[PDB]
């Protein structure tokens, strides 16, 4: 679902950059980008892939140069067929990486914000070892 | 774009 570039594309309903850009929905969506926007980060896009979360966007910003800088790892980028064109196997092979990608940014998130606590439980227990 |  998510792997057609038009479930991407329809994300973008309320997405600032338009014609006359370079990360315009199309060129963003064709990148693997998702609209993720919050109240604070509007312009937020996500890979579908990767799971990337890239913000603070610029009408100059190129949707494919800006994944492959920030998550070079990314399958989807090396994808060079059309969808279509995928064979049954590759596209199995690229949604297990896909479930593995999903469980990797879960990880992260998991230990950033453990990392978060951990610093502030240190700091306090710092504070009694002066006494 | 930066990372979020
Ligand atoms: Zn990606």
């Amino acid at each position: 679902q998510p792997f057609l570039k038009d479930h991407r594309i329809s994300t973008f309903k309320n997405w600032p950059f338009l014609e006359g850009c370079a990360c315009t929905p199309e060129r963003m969506a064709e990148a693997g980008f998702i609209h993720c926007p919050t109240e604070n980060e509007p312009d937020l896009a996500q890979c579908f892939f990767c799971f990337k979360e890239l913000e603070g966007w610029e009408p100059d910003d190129d949707p494919i140069e800006e994944h492959k800088k920030h998550s070079s790892g990314c399958a989807f980028l090396s994808v060079k067929k059309q969808f279509e064109e995928l064979t049954l196997g590759e596209f199995l092979k690229l949604d297990r990486e896909r479930a593995k990608n999903k469980i990797a940014k879960e990880t992260n998130n998991k230990k950033k914000e453990f990392e978060e606590t951990a610093k502030k439980v240190r700091r306090a227990i710092e504070q009694l070892a002066a006494m | 774009a930066r990372t979020k």
